[PDB]
């Protein structure tokens, strides 16, 4: 139960210090029913070429880090064959298998909260005073694969408490216990299909709740890598490639 | 001990204020005997905070319209309420041709009659209403000037509610119409953290950055009550 | 017509009355309901999900808000020193206000049932230690020392591979339900007090941090119930919302 | 009498309310209903009947109105030249306004389903040619050339004994229903674009006309549906009708 | 997706304005406290355009009469509505003997009571009403002077609707009566092209020959949106 | 299916370039039921003497023609034994088999829309401005066998779009495909019987939607002939012959 | 009381409306009907004379 292997497509992930697997809302990704669908054109289900593990950028965990987030359909729109299909097709649909990995040693300590927040809408500080109706820039609402850093993690940059973020599919990475978190997310939206460009079904939040710490001499560079794989990907409404 | 009072229907099936329309005699706010209220239950904190506990919600509703003067006085006046779905012609005056309601649903009541009450179905083109929409309604470049549209979902924009004095002359009294909503047959999905800060605007979750208060009460020391 | 006789209550508008109302759109049919993940059927489903309990509700500074989410533990002098303390009351001003349970309670006048608090140690793998989490039922003043706290419901926690431990605050009440406890007369409904003490000590080798933190997560048990809806004590609005 | 309690909505006159009303003529019996041909049961029966699509909605002249009903095709230079273009949106201002489908749509807020456009070549028997009718789903800008248009849904039409060809505009949408598309925000519900290109060329012998016309007829498929009645965007009246 | 909302009943069973009667105090339009409205639903564009989508139509209907002053004010006045089938004596004054309604159906209401509503059957001697009659009602020579009768079908002429102040003296207030019609149990045959131009008159499809506008919107070029 | 023969009475029509046969509103002409009737006198059903093919005048299709129309009970009221019965009897009832024929060559081109419009009421241009309530003359509402030419085909001289005229029993004559159109119409009216003189049940419209064209040298005279036959004719209410 | 909602036509007096009306004489019983010759059931009986 502490060891596990995730194989999908032509990619395999290994781990010897896992903490089980979470299946968001107790549901596995699935394809769209014939009665839940509307688009009449036959969709493309590329399978193995898009349903595989993509490893996005690595972040560095510092004793003062606040946390980061990634919007999901988004992080992959410019990567591999998944990205190509997401650009050529109007409609997209899929679940995800997210595997956040971060290892240290038996002498390091700290705890990361890895959670999935559906429809993660970002807010602004409203000019500090709260009298200015400002809005988050494109660079912040859809940060891409590089993710974005939280400025006010306590309120998740959206006026909501992070202490309650656990009502969402989550898992923790407690260095003294495990070195990775695995969460499987089904397609969640009020529509059977939607644009992979304009809409971000959910956001991945990785936030340090218990600060990283260690004594001088132990390796100081502790990376946090994000690996994710689409599941049951379906695309429809073919046309030319659109970036945004 | 029963768990019945914590079902979604028990929780949400209670009428609460969601709208308030003024029809004064003299002023700069609807002084021509008619008004167009954009249907949005996000204008009042109590009702808004409850529904924002969930991300998506599907439900039928019961709207009640309580009308009277600004002093609470009941006056012998005849009003006309009209539901104008998006796309229908919104009345531009008290004598607008749109008041013919050949197809739109209208209600004619006197302020002396008990508050008008009516049943409304789930009329969204989506499978549920979204109190939160993390995205834009249209494609294209999203410049500073158009950030006004972020978080605006048309699937929640049900239209307009119009009111007027059924006449061709100025009313003899100043009026106010309070709109109450009671949800029925409720389905709800994906719970979220409950509003932490004061509300400032309708179409968004903006908060006063200089007055970010703690979720609750505070104390002197952690080792003393 | 048929002889009738209207009674008191005629024409009144009762906010919570569940009656019938004329439909505005005849023959209207709603958009089909697709299948959506995470559907909620009862709020009690949420009261059982653990959310971070702000035991360290001391820092109010702008930059120090994130540290209310966890409290410190470190090498001591070995005399069963006190670590932290807090009231077990769910719907009372204090640590529980940061939890989903505490927030949902605000919407109900009364509650009943056992509560649970899980403490997760976020120190290093090399750090060891034993703590004594105690729950003191009503009437018992804040225990002055460990020897007094251990006389109530408690659990000795040993740090190890299993990072967390759960303190169950059993439902020990005189009444079937408790209304929210406040200072004064309503302190009649107090649940009691929780206090963490050092059973032994936080021990660590050379090269490992001398201070680690603990994160408390709280929720309700399967026998938890709430009744009599009301509005939360706070309204997040000052002026009209624009 | 029997205790009653009138609720809100009392005395209101809802245009679409389907209730009972006192009959003015007691025991009146209507004239028997003879059998009459062409009885309609549902408006969708009419949405499936093809009516002329004004693709050439350019001429506004008084004498040139009849030529909006057909567009020209003629001998070219052989470089896959563009012939005509138009939005596939049924309830939008443009070519579809001349069709019965477009007119009935005006009475409904939303629609769903595949559409079809049949092109009839009215050249001479000796005239030959191949065209490429393409349908570009949403997001795809008006194809600049044939090599771009052919990447979407299309059909290569060969002129012959069978004068017409049918381009089916399959229902390719993100939403189950589409509200009428207009410029701006509601362009979210656009269906796409249709464009006719020369696959090869309009070839003809000596003695036969160098220019022929095509007539487009449009209608809906069997899976077409409409919902939420409303009034058409236009009211054919300026002053009182005498 | 349901096809129920496009049935004939769903489409036509919505009350719309079809008549409007004025009973002013002083003027040249029914100033003697009574009025005779010739029953014809062809006086208003919205309702007219819909029904003219079909050539023949058979149906029962529900008529609602909304009365008040020109300002929309509700006044304590008693009115009498009377259906005068063709052949019955049309009232010539407020005190006409015809108001005895020994056989004609009449309705007595106060403007303070909710709008009178009543059910009407299919009363044509034909099997259905015709919105279009391509012919003449009588034989003989059809000279210029009588072209007034072309397209006039008596099977559609159901009679008159009369209104009056129930009294023998002038009313103290000016009145207006709006007539709404809701069709029920509808049968329809032979669909036709939908009205293209503005309506000008009731008994015919005349259009302004100098203002013949296109069915819809126009653009600059056929190759540009 | 491209060839056909229509025999009725003592007349036969032949064609080798047909396009099937249309049966208006999916109903064949039939006699009046005993429960749909009112007139108590026994009707006359002359059969073969009136239910046969009558060939009316021929029209010339020009590169600039607008179109023509014929009101039906009317076109035959002064022809053969059908006309005599229509004049001697008050009441008339019958269906029709309309066969419009027009041939060219494999080098000519053009398309005619042949449709049946029930209760085809004619309107006027209202003096151009639309302020004059003028009415169409007898010569135009009931043109007889010579038919009448359309002045404003786009609106069918009645303020209705011709583009929607296809919701009526119709057929096209596309010179490169067929050289005739056959439409069978049942008796349509709100009455079981009616006057053949005062009322015209429907109108036959022949309109060029795609202009006729050919190169100089090919025969320039392209006629359009109208042949029609009554079906299930019944007459009642005998008296002296009345012309109008 | 029981929630009701009066519609148009309320209070009107329709000459030909066939409804119920309060009886003025409770328990009143009419004089028995003897047999009388020439009873008419339908006016069409007279149109044939």
């Amino acid at each position: 139960d502490r060891v596990a292997q995730l194989t999908i497509g032509n990619s395999t992930i290994t781990t010897q210090e896992a903490a089980n697997i979470i299946v968001g809302y107790g549901e596995w990704p699935s394809y769209c029913s014939d009665d839940d669908a509307t688009a009449v054109d036959k969709p493309t289900r590329p399978d193995v070429s898009v349903n595989r593990f993509y490893t996005l950028d690595t972040k560095l965990w510092e004793k003062s880090s606040k946390g980061w987030y990634w919007k999901f359909p988004d992080v992959l729109t410019e990567t591999g064959v998944f990205g190509q299909n997401a650009q050529f097709h109007y409609l997209y649909r899929s679940g995800f298998c997210i595997h956040v990995q971060c290892n240290a040693s038996k002498f390091h300590q700290g705890a990361l909260l890895v959670a999935i927040l559906p429809e993660y809408v970002i807010g602004t500080v409203a000019g500090g005073t709260g009298t200015e109706d400002s809005h988050p820039p494109y660079k912040q609402t859809q940060p891409g694969a590089d993710g974005f850093e939280l400025q006010h993690p306590y309120v998740l940059d959206a006026g909501i408490p992070i202490s309650q973020l656990t009502v969402c599919p989550h898992q923790w990475i407690n260095l003294r216990t495990n070195n990775c978190a695995t969460i499987i997310v089904p397609y969640m939206n009020t529509l059977p299909f939607d644009s992979a460009l304009n809409h971000c079904n959910f956001g991945l939040l990785v936030v340090p709740i218990s600060p990283l710490d260690f004594d001088q001499g132990a390796t100081p560079v502790i990376p946090i890598t994000i690996t994710l794989a689409p599941m049951c990907s379906e695309f429809a409404g073919l046309r030319q490639a659109v970036t945004q | 001990h029963s768990t019945a009072e914590t079902t979604l229907d028990s929780f949400f099936s209670r009428a609460g204020l969601v709208g308030e329309i003024d029809l004064p005699l003299e002023g700069t706010t609807n002084p021509n005997g008619y008004a167009n209220w954009d249907i949005d239950i996000t204008g009042y904190a109590q009702m808004r905070r409850k529904v924002e506990l969930f991300t998506y919600m599907r439900f039928d509703a019961e709207f009640t319209f309580v009308a009277c003067t600004p002093t609470g006085q009941v006056v012998p006046q005849l009003l006309q309420y009209m539901f104008v779905p998006p796309g229908a012609p919104k009345p531009e005056s008290r004598e607008s041709l749109a008041w013919q309601t050949a197809t739109n649903p209208s209600v004619f009541v006197k302020l002396t009659d008990p508050p008008a009450q009516v049943s409304v179905p789930f009329m969204s083109p989506a499978s549920a209403y979204q109190w939160f929409y993390d995205g834009y309604p249209t494609f294209g470049e999203h410049k500073q000037e158009k950030d006004l549209e972020y978080g605006a979902c048309p699937n929640n924009m049900m239209g307009t509610f119009s009111v007027r004095n059924v006449g061709s002359s100025k009313s003899k009294y100043p009026l106010v119409v309070r709109i109450y909503m009671r949800m029925k047959h409720v389905r709800a999905w994906i719970p979220r953290p409950m509003r932490n800060q004061n509300y400032l605007f309708k179409a968004n979750p903006n908060y006063a950055g200089n007055s970010i208060k703690p979720t609750g009460t505070s104390r002197t020391a952690i080792t003393t009550l | 017509g048929f002889p009738t006789e209207p009674k008191p209550g005629t024409n009144q508008f009762l906010t919570t009355d569940d009656g019938v109302s004329a439909p505005i759109l005849p023959n209207f049919h709603p958009t089909p309901c697709i299948h959506i993940p995470g559907e909620v059927r009862n709020l009690l489903e949420l009261c059982q999900v653990e959310t971070i309990l702000e035991v360290n509700n001391v820092p109010t500074n702008a930059t120090s808000l994130m540290e209310r989410l966890r409290f410190p533990v470190s090498a001591q002098a070995g005399k069963g020193e006190l670590c932290a303390v807090f009231r077990a009351d769910p719907g009372r001003d204090g640590p529980w206000q940061s939890t989903m349970l505490g927030q949902l309670c605000g919407y109900y006048t009364q509650w009943s049932g056992s509560l649970e608090v899980t403490f997760m140690f976020t120190g290093s793998f090399m750090a060891t230690g034993k703590m004594l989490i105690a729950y003191t039922p009503p009437g018992g003043p804040l225990p002055k020392d460990r020897a007094t706290a251990m006389l109530g419901t408690h659990v000795i926690w040993d740090f190890g591979l299993q990072s967390s431990v759960t303190l169950v605050i059993p439902w020990i009440s005189n009444t079937h339900y408790r209304a929210h406890a406040r200072d004064g007369v309503f302190d009649y409904y107090t649940t009691g007090l929780v206090s963490i003490w050092y059973q032994t000590n936080y021990v660590v080798p050379i090269g490992a941090p001398n201070t680690a933190y603990i994160i408390a997560l709280a929720a309700a048990q399967k026998n938890f119930t709430m009744k009599l809806c009301k509005d939360t004590s706070h309204i997040l609005q000052t002026a009209s919302i624009q």
